[PDB]
RNA sequence: GGGUAGGUGGUAAGAACCUCAGAUCCGGAGAUUUCCGAAUGGAGCAAUCCGGUAGUUGGAAACAGCUAUCAUUAAUUGAUGAAUAAAUAGUCAAUUAAAGCAAUACGUGGUGAAGUGAAACAUCUCAGUAGCCACAGGAAAAGAAAACGAAUGUGAUUCCGUGUGUAGUGGCGAGCGAAAGCGGAACAGGCCAAACUUAUCAUUAGAUAGGGGUUGUAGGGCUUGCAAUGUGGACUUGAAAA
RNA sequence: CCUGAGUAGCUCGGAAAACGUUAUUUUGAGUGAAUCUGCCCAGACCAUUGGGUAAGCCUAAAUACUAAUUAGUGACCGAUA
RNA sequence: GGAGAUGGGGAGCUGUAGCGAAAGCGAGUUUUAAAAGAGCGUUUGUUUGUUAUUAUAGACCCGAAACGGGUUGAGCUAGUCAUGAGCAGGUUGAAGGUUGAGUAACAUCAACUGGAGGACCGAACCGACUCUCGUUGAAACGAUAGCGGAUGACUUGUGAUU
RNA sequence: UGGACCUAAGCUGAGGCUGAAAAGCGUAGGCGAUGGACAACAGGUUAAUAUUCCUGUACUUACAGUUAGACUGAUGGAGUG
RNA sequence: GGACUGUUUAACUAAAACACAACUCUAUGCCAAACCGUAAGGUGAUGUAUAUGGGGUGACACCUGCCCAGUGCUGGAAGGUUAAAGAAGGAGGUUAGCGCAAGCGAAGCUUUUAACUGAAGCCCCAGUGAACGGCGGCCGUAACUAUAACGGUCCUAAGGU
RNA sequence: AUCAGGACAUUAUCAUGUAGAGAAUAGGUAGGAGCAAUCGAUGCAAGUUCGCUAGGACUUGUUGAUGCGAAAGGUGGAAUACUACCCUUGGUUGUGUGCUGUUCUAAUUGGUAACUGUUAUCCAGUUUCAAGACAGUGUUAGGUGGGCAGUUUGACUGGGG
RNA sequence: AAGGGUGCUUGACUGUGAGACAUACAGGUCGAACAGGUGAGAAAUCAGGUCAUAGUGAUCCGGUGGUCCAGUAUGGAAUGG
RNA sequence: GGUCUUGUAGCUCAGUCGGUAGAGCAACGGUCUGAAGAACCGUGUGUCGGCAGUUCGAUUCUGCCCGAGACCACCA
């Protein structure tokens, strides 16, 4: 499971190149950033997040 | 990032505004010295509700800021020096401060009582400034065994 | 409850029994139901070994007999707690659901290729197929308008037949292949949030609890006014009747 | 005054749609507004007109199948079936 | 509807005029300036059943070497970790040290103890190098005869793992 | 001979870590002899077993009252094996 | 011929084969370098250049001659080639309107590839042969001459010690 | 976050320049036959640039109101000043575009160490030790890349090749 | 003469072509003649490339010019015919 | 197809922007020297790939062609 808790988003499994006749397949690995997490109790250090979440967290001032 | 800071102009720009300027990443929203609260109230009131809280806040920052260097300008550290043959080991770091501080009882941070990392022996003396409206010096002594 | 003059499951001969006070047999409600096995006290080679607690009986005791209990996760509750006061992970106790299997069939989602034809083949095809996984229910998925699509036109979603093998699409091959339109099966649309209003939270509440409110021909909120006890179940009880 | 934002979009790859990526549906990375006064759509994209308010939730039919229980049928096979 | 014929059920479907790329027309259409010539036209049924062919479906029928996915396998064999055990018997004498001779002392020499080998001879044990035998056998890998190694890259008892 | 003891690589595995799912890895724990520790030999007899069945000679580890001596001492550390 | 002890197709080939001592080069200063694996995880390894694996050869002794033309390598920058992307600027269209026809045309958007920058590699150069690989012909010349030390030329980077 | 240094734009900056004849270093194009003239000329001094050791330019001193012999006469294929222009090289600051080297810590990374949970080498945290916005990793687009996949590799023919 | 040379222009035209050649098909070949404008030469007529038999490359796909054609609701545009 | 580069003598190298065709070797003559040497001065070899413009006046500038070395071509 390469993916965050908080939100659920599965990487996909797509294609690959930019020249053949042939079809391959590979993933998309959704990027991952550890960062502390914020809450009034207790834990809050590293926790892994989405990048997008993350953004979504910076304009709602999740702190 | 962030569009709101915690202070004032102090150093830089981005001031206790409801929009600020940002590039990249900073402690500028990161310290808990200067943060950012989230604005949840924007529509017009916000700007005035920031700028009384900013004066207000400032106000109750230096009366605290005051009972807090009396206190601890009043109380004692003392510690023990575990030698051999008269040599200094003890580690004499911020560690000190966050014990006699959570002996006494008041919300700091880490990064917030920045503190040179070397070893000390004897009576020794130390000014910090705790925030941006602060001036602080504390006295640590050490026993020897 | 019904019904009966024998039966003692199949290889049937003998035993030895009860039975005409109702068995045998049929159905309903049941009690109990060894071990292992999701198997769960712990372990292990399934039909094995060691247990722990609380009782209870015997015996000085040891130990032996008959009961329940003692696995994990998740959620909730209480205690609990290190750096570091608090908090915090964690620790134990209590309550609640699993976890399995199968109807080899149907549901979805995720995974996911080949030989196959093309007279080769790497395109397309074989198909999202096989197979695998996870979660399902008697079914599921789907489903209420940024729907349509061109009109003086319809008005949740699914399936059936025409449209049609059409318009298109494509090493423009092999092929793939509609969507509208029309004709039927059934046809119920309701419910939050958001404006605002009542209390707690250090009224920085941004959270909770309640009222209003559930959208196109716009609606709701707002100060009001007029009219009304209505019909509906998608559903709670008991009662009756079939 | 409110009617659902990293959202519609857009760029780069992609995927289902008849489609073999094109308006239409989904998004892995990146970036990024408006508020019924507008937004999108009528297979590029403007203007006029129309259509209705997506970025909330649930919703029985209209169905596929027979492992079962009972009854029954078979221009069904009669022990190499 | 006795899991039947049928009755209902025009939604469509062939024809009723065709041309062309279509626009658009039309007993004409396209070319063109053209009506000329050339192009197809100048009404020539449909619903069934039965045969024949055919379209795709395992499609007159049995035949592969394969391919991909999913399972099973270390009791064979090869490798390794642990735990063990055995290897008849007999040869061989490297050092080292000690004694004595020797020398100025060494060097050197005569020796004694001593035991070193991917040592040797060679049983059990391993292997299978060689000829014969059988080779639709006693036997899906041997039998007789020989042969090499056989205190070490030896073997195998068991467990385990790949 | 083996359990009621522990271990040899190895296996499993609360938590935990990683990974489409499956699953893989791995902490503490728990299993695994062919290892390590523990006290019985001679003889007799059935057509069938026998150190076990029978005669002899013993030992052993635990519980219980008891007498005499005595303060002992573990999951802790060290030797031992 | 190989040093040898020793190893291999159970079941048609045991050796010129394998293998070892030993020799040589090379990637690596530790979380290594090599990898096994889709990632964690693991060996090399509770390892630390006398380590470590790989490429070649294979007692002992002696030699290792030429050629960086090209290939693969090391290093470098003079110059040119250079995707992706970043964004100068231009063009196309609609049309509020100007407008007699035309045409022009503000407004938002669509279509547009550009000016320039833009990595490494490549072309380039210096080195590199117990790394790939190759190691030529011709002509005459010394008092018989067949002999060619000795000298000359065409090719190539080079002509077998 | 952080400072600094080097490139491409260009304001504005001045210099910029030999065939022969040309009193001639001459880059040329065309109007101008002018103006420097207390701000002051032919001509001389010290300094800067320079390139022909010879061309050209500027600050101060000096000549004193004139001449520039390159305004016009005069010469040269290409005429003199200025006027606007296209070339120039170098430097000077004006910032825009991305580049490199800085410092810090604060994201992030730890297979540093210690402590508690925990009888425990995994983990959770805290600190340390470090690095340090490098760099793991994700995405996009290049390269390399038989390690690997899919396959390919016509025919005629007195057999085929 | 279909050879040579001179002069004149440029039909190496357009729309077509019954009728034939041979013909697996595609494909290839010869042209009667009509209508329009033509040049040569008074006319006659000729002239629908070279005296011929060789001198060639299928379609999609893409581009260019015209385009009385269409243009997804409309007008345009895109885009295609 | 673009995007850059290259062309000279009998052979191998040059090349002030327009203001010109030059070393070495290939062949010969001569000079130095007791002699042979040896070395060197040099007759010569030059429309500077070709074609049209530019410039008083072109081998290098402009455009074209010829001989050539390099980076670029595919729908899921």
């Amino acid at each position: 499971a390469k993916k965050d808790q908080l939100t659920l988003r599965g990487p996909l499994y797509g294609n690959n190149r930019s020249h053949s006749k042939t079809i391959t397949r590979r993933k998309w690995n959704v990027n991952l950033q550890p960062c502390k997490v914020k809450t009034a109790d207790g834990k809050t250090t590293r926790i892994l997040v989405s990048t997008r979440t993350l953004r979504t967290l910076k304009k709602h001032n999740r702190l | 990032m962030k569009v709101i800071l915690k202070q004032d102009v102090s150093n830089l720009g981005k001031r206790f505004d409801v929009v600020d300027v940002k590039d990249g990443y900073a402690i500028h929203f990161l310290f808990p010295k200067k943060l950012a609260a989230p604005l949840t109230k924007k529509s017009l009131q916000d700007r005035d509700l920031f700028l009384k809280k900013q004066q207000e806040h400032y106000e109750i920052n230096k009366a605290l800021s005051h009972k807090l260097k009396e206190v601890i300008e009043q109380t004692e550290l003392h510690f023990s020096l575990k030698e051999h043959n008269g040599r200094p080991y003890g580690s004499i770091i911020t560690k000190q401060i966050i014990n006699q501080a959570h002996t006494k009882g008041m919300a700091l941070q880490k990064f917030m009582f920045k503190d040179n990392v070397r070893l000390g022996f004897g009576d020794h003396e130390i000014t910090l400034h705790i925030f941006e409206d602060t001036t602080a010096v504390l006295k640590v002594k050490v026993t020897p065994d």
